[PDB]
Parts: C-alpha cells; sequence; structure tokens
C-alpha cells in the first residue's frame, strides 16, 4: 500500500444505514452534518446538483446519494422557556410558556 | 486573426442550487467582452494554455476528433487523449506520439468510459481536471451568436495530470476558437428553477462595480462609492 | 451580515466546528477553537450595540 | 431556561450503487508464476474489500 | 374580517431566520 501525495483514489467502504423522516435527526449525508427534520420535498433540482442552499448559504435541502429524492430539511425546534406567576405574596400557582 | 466574444463563457461554477437569488461568485472564468483568438480549418497549430482554456470549437461537419494535453506528448509524460468515434466517449491516458495513429479501422495508469455550436470548458486543479459543456444550435452562422447561454459539468476526471500545452484532433482522410480564463469576481443571478440566465463582471466597466456593490440588477438613480 | 459571518475562520483552520473536532482533539482543538469563539462572539456583540 | 429538543438517531447515507475491482480474480486464479520472475501490477481505482 | 379601513388596505398593501434566532 503505497499512498503517494495525490489524493488516494481507492477507498474503504460505506457503512451506510436507513433514512427516517417526519421526525428530527442528526444525518450524514457525505459531509452534510446538521441536525434537524429531513420531509418529502417539491422543487425540482438538475441532474448534477447536490446540495440546496438559500439566502445565506444555510443547507436547506438535499437529496440522499442512494436515490434521487429531493428532501427538505428543517432544524429541530427550540425556543425559550418562561414562567408566568401571581406574586409569591398571593399564591403560588405557576403557569409555563414555550416560546 | 481576431473577434469579441460576447457574453459567454460561463458554467455552474459548483453542485449547488440557489433559486432565484442572486449571488456573488469569485473563481477562474472568460472575462466577458474580451479578444479571442480564431483558428480557421478546412488551420492546425499548437496552442498552450497556462491555468484554464475557452474551447469552443465550432461546427460545420461534425469532424472534431479529440484532444491531447500535456508537455511534450512523446514518451516523456503520461498525456491526456480522448475520442468520441461513433459510438461513445473514450478517455486514455498514457504517454506515446503516433503509436495509436489508427483513427476508424473502417505502461499507462487511468481509464475512464462514458447551427450546432458545441462549447467546452476545461481546467486542472488539485489533482482534478474538470470539464463543462453545453450543446446549442445557431441560426445566424456567420459568427459567434449574441445571447446567454450557460455551460454545465460533465465528468471529473482524477487523473490529475499536470497540462499546460494541447491541440485540436480533426479527421482527414469546423474551426476552433480560444482565449484564456483569469480570475474574477461575477454576479450570477439563478432563475426561478435554477438555470442560469444572466451574470456581470465586478470588473468589466465602471456601471458594473457598482451593479455588484449593490448585489442586484436593478440601480436606482443615485450615487455610490463602490 | 450576522448569519453571513458563521461562514468566515477568523483566522482558524475551517468555518465549522465539526470539521475541527474530526481532525484533533487533543489541545490543538482549543487553541483553534478560541478563534472561531473570540469571532463569533464579537460578531454578536457589535449586533447588539448598533 | 431555552429549551432544546434533543437528536434521537444517528443516520449514515452512502453512495451504495457501487463499483469493485475483483482481488479474487488473482486469488481465485490459474496463472501462478516462478519467483524471481514475479509480476507487480498496480492496481487502483476500485473499491477493495479487506 | 380584518377592519382595516380602505387607504389602511392601500398602505399595507404598499409596503414590501432559524439558525437561533426568532422573532417574537
Ligand atoms: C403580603 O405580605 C404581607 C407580609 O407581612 C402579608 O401580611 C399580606 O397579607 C400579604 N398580602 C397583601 C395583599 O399585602
Ligand atoms: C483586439 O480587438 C480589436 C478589435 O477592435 C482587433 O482589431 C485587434 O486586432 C485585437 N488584438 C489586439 C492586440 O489589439
Ligand atoms: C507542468 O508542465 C509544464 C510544462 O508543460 C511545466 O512548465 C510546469 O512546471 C509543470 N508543473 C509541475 C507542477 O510540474
Ligand atoms: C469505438 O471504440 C470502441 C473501443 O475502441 C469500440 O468498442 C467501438 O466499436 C468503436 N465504435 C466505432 C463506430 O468504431
Ligand atoms: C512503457 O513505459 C514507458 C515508460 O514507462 C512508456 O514510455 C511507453 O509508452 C510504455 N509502453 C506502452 C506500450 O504503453
Ligand atoms: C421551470 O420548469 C418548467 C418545467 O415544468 C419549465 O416549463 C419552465 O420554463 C421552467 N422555468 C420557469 C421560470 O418556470
Amino acid at each position: 500500500f503505497e499512498l503517494l501525495h495525490a489524493p488516494a483514489t481507492v477507498c474503504g467502504p460505506k457503512k451506510s444505514t436507513n433514512l427516517v423522516k417526519n421526525k428530527c435527526v442528526n444525518f450524514n449525508f457525505n459531509g452534510l452534518t446538521g441536525t434537524g427534520v429531513l420531509t418529502e420535498s417539491n422543487k425540482k433540482f438538475l441532474p448534477f446538483q447536490q446540495f440546496g442552499r438559500d439566502i445565506d448559504d444555510t443547507t436547506d435541502a438535499v437529496r440522499d446519494p442512494q436515490t434521487l429524492e429531493i428532501l427538505d430539511i428543517t432544524p429541530c425546534s427550540f425556543g425559550g422557556v418562561s414562567v408566568i406567576t401571581p406574586g409569591t405574596n398571593t399564591s403560588n400557582q405557576v403557569a409555563v410558556l414555550y416560546q | 486573426a481576431y473577434t469579441n466574444s460576447f457574453t459567454r463563457g460561463v458554467y455552474y461554477p459548483d453542485k449547488v442550487f440557489r433559486s432565484s437569488v442572486l449571488h456573488s461568485t469569485q473563481d477562474l472564468f472568460l472575462p466577458f467582452f474580451s479578444n479571442v483568438t480564431w483558428f480557421h480549418a478546412i488551420d492546425n497549430p499548437v496552442l498552450p494554455f497556462n491555468d484554464g482554456v475557452y474551447f469552443a470549437s465550432t461546427e460545420k461537419s461534425n469532424i472534431i476528433r479529440g484532444w491531447i494535453f500535456g508537455t511534450t506528448l512523446d514518451s516523456k509524460t503520461q498525456s491526456l487523449l480522448i475520442v468520441n468515434n461513433a459510438t461513445n466517449v473514450v478517455i486514455k491516458v498514457c504517454e506515446f506520439q503516433f503509436c495509436n495513429d489508427p483513427f476508424l479501422g473502417v505502461n499507462c495508469t487511468f481509464e475512464y468510459v462514458s447551427k450546432n455550436l458545441r462549447e467546452f470548458v476545461f481546467k486542472n486543479i488539485d489533482g482534478y481536471f474538470k470539464i463543462y459543456s453545453k450543446h446549442t444550435p445557431i441560426n445566424l452562422v456567420r459568427d459567434l451568436p449574441q445571447g446567454f447561454s450557460a455551460l454545465e459539468p460533465l465528468v471529473d476526471l482524477p487523473i490529475g495530470i499536470n497540462i499546460t500545452r494541447f491541440q485540436t484532433l480533426l479527421a482527414l482522410h469546423a474551426a476552433y476558437y480560444v482565449g484564456y480564463l483569469q480570475p474574477r469576481t461575477f454576479l450570477l443571478k439563478y432563475n426561478e428553477n435554477g438555470t442560469i440566465t444572466d451574470a456581470v463582471d465586478c470588473a468589466l466597466d465602471p456601471l458594473s462595480e457598482t451593479k455588484c456593490t449593490l448585489k442586484s440588477f436593478t440601480v436606482e438613480k443615485g450615487i455610490y462609492q463602490t | 451580515t450576522l448569519v453571513k459571518q458563521l461562514s468566515s475562520n477568523f483566522g482558524a483552520i475551517s468555518s465549522v466546528l465539526n470539521d475541527i473536532l474530526a481532525r484533533l482533539d487533543p489541545p490543538e482543538a482549543e487553541v483553534q477553537i478560541d478563534r472561531l469563539i473570540t469571532g463569533r462572539l464579537q460578531s454578536l456583540q457589535t449586533y447588539v450595540t448598533q | 431556561s431555552n429549551f432544546r429538543v434533543q437528536p434521537t438517531e444517528s443516520i449514515v447515507r452512502f453512495p451504495n450503487i457501487t463499483n469493485l475491482c475483483p482481488f479474487g480474480e488473482v486469488f481465485n486464479a490459474t496463472r501462478f508464476a516462478s519467483v524471481y520472475a514475479w509480476n507487480r501490477k498496480r492496481i487502483s481505482n476500485c473499491v477493495a474489500d479487506y | 374580517p380584518s377592519k382595516r379601513s380602505f387607504i389602511e388596505d392601500l398602505l399595507f398593501n404598499k409596503v414590501t431566520k432559524f439558525n437561533g434566532l426568532t422573532v417574537l
């Protein structure tokens, strides 16, 4: 095995598993490693383009390297967590708002 | 002989999809509105490119049959030959002069097997020799047409030969054009679907630099530091 | 502009933190991610002030 | 606080149409040669199993 | 159903983001 300075062309195998959508996961689409929900998507790609970016170059839709199916993406949900309350001097009850 | 190529040479620089955006880009390109060499056959000199070559060999009778890339092309360094032989596209990267001189019939490294103006663009960086193409009919067959056409990548090759010279290959028993490519900044505008429809140089002339300080093709009147 | 600032190295090896994670985990990871954090922190602060 | 739904699963997706190169051919072979007249085959540009 | 007034509708029709943000 000689590893010449040029990039190595013959490599080991790629152990690829199944893809599940409508519930966010970490994902590994050949470099694309974000964290979000994948879903079916409609917008059409050209025969060779490989990502989908948008207004500020955020990875925004990707096609599976195995099957020609465009998938849309959205980062996992998240938001503030706050508490409304009557004063401690009038009660102790508490209602919580997820933002 | 020299002529003036209109807005031609653009090509999808990378493999991403943008939509209705106007995207700044920075790479090698053919500077808009430049002075183009014109070799006419039916001749056949040898022309070197440095780091990129706009090779839009035209057509009259479909007679162009290959390319040889390299330095000395005689049993010295491995070099590229790619032939369309009425069947397919065939790539062979050996090193010899005219040992394969059979044309029709009617110690080598890497292999790969795959009116109507055909433009191509080739460039070699980082051990990758990349090709982009576009085939389009022309009606004004007098000269290179006025319009906007966007090329597209066909086949990347991991051969990584070092190349600075090349000549066209014809078949005997049209012509071809060359400029060169230099580093510039363009402003591309991708359409709704994703296929390019216009672009502007940022260094072309006074206005354009403004047009790409705003990153938009509709400047309003006024006054702009650019 | 703020979001665009995530696409810049600020003098580190890359513009993503995951790649530097992959390449080098011991101290040099600190002496690189230091710069990502410093730069991104400025960008946020200089958004807040204006 | 800030609420953060958590990742649940990793997923791997690599080109699984695959190319190969049959090392089995040179092992399941019928063409073996002499010791000093030993051949060197510079093989590459495939996918190889180990 | 939205009781915007008429000239207010003209005004409205005239005038014309999740990497860690939110717009309340
Ligand atoms: C508030 O706290 C004081 C503490 O001495 C208590 O006496 C009072 O009942 C509480 N409620 C109101 C309305 O002041
Ligand atoms: C450049 O283009 C002009 C066309 O105006 C042509 O006359 C000239 O020969 C070309 N080359 C040079 C070196 O000027
Ligand atoms: C590539 O070949 C050219 C001659 O065709 C030579 O001038 C140049 O130095 C070579 N580049 C390398 C990296 O060897
Ligand atoms: C083209 O070349 C390939 C390989 O050299 C050969 O298999 C094929 O028959 C050729 N086609 C013609 C039309 O000569
Ligand atoms: C054999 O190798 C030499 C240099 O290694 C090369 O010049 C020659 O073209 C090769 N012969 C064939 C038939 O490829
Ligand atoms: C988009 O694709 C459709 C094909 O359904 C094509 O007819 C249309 O011209 C393309 N461009 C636009 C702007 O719709």
